DNA sequence: ATCAATATCCACCTGCAGATTCTACCAAAAGTGTATTTGGAAACTGCTCCATCAAAAGGCATGTTCAGCGGAATTCCGCTGAACATGCCTTTTGATGGAGCAGTTTCCAAATACACTTTTGGTAGAATCTGCAGGTGGATATTGAT
DNA sequence: ATCAATATCCACCTGCAGATTCTACCAAAAGTGTATTTGGAAACTGCTCCATCAAAAGGCATGTTCAGCGGAATTCCGCTGAACATGCCTTTTGATGGAGCAGTTTCCAAATACACTTTTGGTAGAATCTGCAGGTGGATATTGAT
């Protein structure tokens, strides 16, 4: 059976900066947690959010509030940074 | 003159205020510094009435909270007075910084 | 002259604080606890309020609720009983 | 005809598809919009950078090249906002900052 | 007859039912579990309602307040412990003096 | 027209001690009292539910739920009642 | 006693990383308190995932999930 | 005639752990203990390596974390060794009960 | 300040658990196109209730005196932990039948559905009942000087 | 032990906010009965990796010597509680304006629902490159006897 994880990407984000770095077995299970961890915890208020506003659904609007919440200072502002951006480049949804 | 060694009428206060359980911090000049202190974020906000209560209650159920923990840190140095050194203790404990 | 007053952490009056460790059982309080006291009870609000608002900029709205006060409090683990929710 | 991937199209290098899989069986709410597993990915995999740089550091300091769990902890404990977001969290094989009150030292 | 009834229940087993539903807790719901929760749901609620009244009681009174409720509590092992991190708004604290703060030495009788 | 759980709360408490009366604002803790746990359980019962790699939340999430979130006497308590129910709602055939 | 086989020693130097300089005598069997305490409050929840997950072997998973609900999280095992 | 002053190699050992991130405590008997616990609450209970390994990180974890608020604690009471009056404090400013 | 007895450092080199470049097969995603479906963002607006100014009213904060007693600096000593060398028993290590956990096919008991139809718990309201806060008083403690 | 100042208690009192009591309009709920889609418990056994044991490692247990830490006893001052008085501003009761929250309807952009097509990260695993723990020997810092 078939398992995933975010290994193979946090590895690839690691290496593109930082190429003769490598990371430990269990150094990966943890770095995999934390996603995971973070994860639900954003997910989660965001679920709690849309639910506090009889609003069915979870948008960007919402996935940033969290994100807001969860994180502390400085690494709110970066995070929501990158989020918003990787969204407009989004919408380029034509050509790029 | 008549005069309650000191510590008495103290020891008075403390069943008196266990015993009861009305707000202890004045509400107005509380509801100033939650206006203030929210300014800081979102300027022209408006609070519904309870939100200010929700709010009080919260903080004196801390501090009075703190303050057991504090005095737990004083009693400990085999001392009586709380001590500003004890708050740090205190909070440090229950893990808040 | 007319039109004057003042920000508020030291509307905490010494005799309030005095009372709050009264209830917590301090029978003897020396008096680098009060600034102390105002100190903390303030990043408290500061903590509390943040969160709070968070949550009416997200509705859109422009008066903070008690359900607002109240989740934020949730969020943190201090739960409160008494005002909804 | 010819396709990238969305995460190839929001110049992210984490799975979107799969955030945005898990966020609608992950039981959260009816819908998911279509921005919001983009968003979460990006946010995901900042922080991901974020601690594995610190991570880094913590290793290349110790003129060493592979990340141990020792780095994570080292480098989580000396950063004030990731120590705050995991303080509640416990490091298999992390250690502990090294620090000695200075009540049990002589001077020095 | 209603679930409620179906079951020995005053709680809306009805009500329960649904919450749980627009509640995005599983995709499917056991028809059973909403009865069992909201079992477990009144017992609970009748608990703490019958040491409340007796906190009421013992202090003369007929109608349950908030203090009354937070007495019940805190004197509880297992209610306390439960509603170890909430906060009852108008409850106050057990009154409770440490002994190092009393006055004297020994004036008791021999 | 927001619902709660006032009226049973009530008719819960009169049915033992009738004359007890319950204050206004002790009326909305209990009902935050029992939202709170509502939501505990149905939590706990949604993970253990999706920890195993089951769609539907039984009636057996929701005591493992229970057992979980619950102090010993209350926990025990509570599972009776619970199957109680849950059989005697099966009994009405 | 299995409890008593946490040495005088590993408590030593627990409270070592710990910090700690000078351990008084009491400190042992204390500490022993305090372990088994916390062990019998995880494996509790733990062992309660086992029969709920209906099998007789008690995974990393499990013992996770149960120091999840307690608020204690942990990462380098799964999950 | 070699001897070290009383807490010399106390640091020396404290430095000496801090650096590491070996476990302390003999996995067997830890093991046992583990398994004599578990068996209260159901028996012909078997164990995966990992969900020990699981609890020996946390559990010692938790024992060191703990050891640091303890020597707080003392050094609070303007001593510098840890009591057991000490631990009993640290425990109480952090909930467990 | 002067040795020793040891602990700590650090540039130097090396074998093995374990990372790495490799080719590679693929169940399962992730992507995509047309069709069908809808939950929220916008536009309008009824009324609840948040921000105020008002001028009386006194409960309550603030400042100053006074000294009682608690906390801190200091001396001395009994004893409790740290250190240390020892040599035995308990834990660590490497190998193995096989106890149970995961992997997959399965067939209806049980859970969604969409439409109705019966029933019940919240809501603006009106005649009215009632538990207890807010006060006084005389008896009964509790404090503290003497 | 006695006497005076005070605080606390305990019984009878009562106007008033907030609970008790029907009345009844009703819309959002909850029950009901097939038609019908689906996940969970079942039966099997393929496949790790758990419990068990023998054998050489090495950490622990232990009794002795004694430094120095803790806790007692002591002394003293200045810090904070008790008491009392001054007048400031908090609290209270409205009365009044309108900022915003919140109830509704609405229609279409944005999202769910498959079928079908292209793409990919997971994996077993042989070939093999390599970071670094670990064991060596000599410079270099730290500790304590004197
Ligand atoms: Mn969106
Ligand atoms: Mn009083
Ligand atoms: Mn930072
Ligand atoms: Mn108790
Ligand atoms: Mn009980
Ligand atoms: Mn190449
Ligand atoms: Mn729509
Ligand atoms: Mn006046
Ligand atoms: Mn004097
Ligand atoms: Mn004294
Ligand atoms: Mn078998
Ligand atoms: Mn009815
Ligand atoms: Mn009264
Ligand atoms: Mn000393
Ligand atoms: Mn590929
Ligand atoms: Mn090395």
């Amino acid at each position: 059976v078939r398992k995933e994880t975010y290994s193979s990407y946090i590895y690839k984000v690691l290496k593109q900066t930082h190429p003769d770095t490598g990371i430990s077995q269990k150094s990966m299970s943890i770095l995999n947690s934390f996603v995971n961890d973070i994860f639900e915890r954003i997910a989660t208020e965001a679920s709690k959010l849309a639910a506090y506003n009889k609003k069915s659904t979870i948008s960007a609007r919402e996935i940033q509030t969290a994100v807001r919440l969860i994180l502390p200072g400085e690494l709110a502002k970066h995070a929501v940074s990158e989020g918003t951006r990787a969204v407009t480049k989004y919408s380029s949804s034509t050509q790029a | 003159p008549h005069r309650y060694k000191p510590g008495t009428v103290a020891l008075r206060e403390i069943r008196r205020f266990q015993k009861s359980t009305e707000l202890l911090i004045r509400k107005l000049p509380f509801q100033r510094l939650v206006r203030e202190i929210a300014q800081d974020f979102k300027t022209d906000l408006r609070f519904q009435s309870s939100a200010i209560g929700a709010l009080q209650e919260s903080v004196e159920a801390y501090l009075v909270s703190l303050f057991e923990d504090t005095n737990l840190a004083a009693i400990h140095a085999k001392r009586v007075t709380i001590q500003k050194k004890e708050i740090k203790l205190a909070r440090r404990l229950r893990g808040e910084r | 002259h007319r039109k004057i007053l003042r920000d508020n952490i030291q509307g905490i009056t010494k005799p309030a604080i005095r009372r709050l460790a009264r209830r917590g059982g301090v029978k003897r309080i020396s008096g680098l606890i009060y600034e102390e006291v105002r100190a903390v009870l303030k990043s408290f609000l500061e903590s509390v309020i943040r969160d709070s608002v968070t949550y009416t900029e997200h509705a859109k709205r422009k008066t903070v609720t008690s359900l607002d006060v109240v989740y934020a409090l949730k969020r943190q683990g201090r739960t409160l009983y008494g005002f909804g929710g | 005809k010819a396709s990238q991937s969305r995460s190839a199209k929001a110049g992210l290098t984490f799975p979107v598809g799969r955030v945005h899989r898990l966020l609608r069986r992950g039981n959260y709410a009816q819908r998911i919009g279509s921005g919001a597993p983009v968003y979460l990915t990006a946010v995901l995999e900042y922080l991901a950078a974020e601690i594995l740089e610190l991570a880094g550091n913590a290793a290349r300091d110790n003129k060493k090249t592979r990340i141990i769990p020792r780095h994570l902890q080292l480098a989580i404990r000396n950063d004030d906002e990731l120590n705050k977001l995991l303080g509640n969290v416990t490091i298999a094989q992390g250690g502990v900052l090294p620090n000695i009150h200075q009540n049990l030292l002589p001077k020095k």
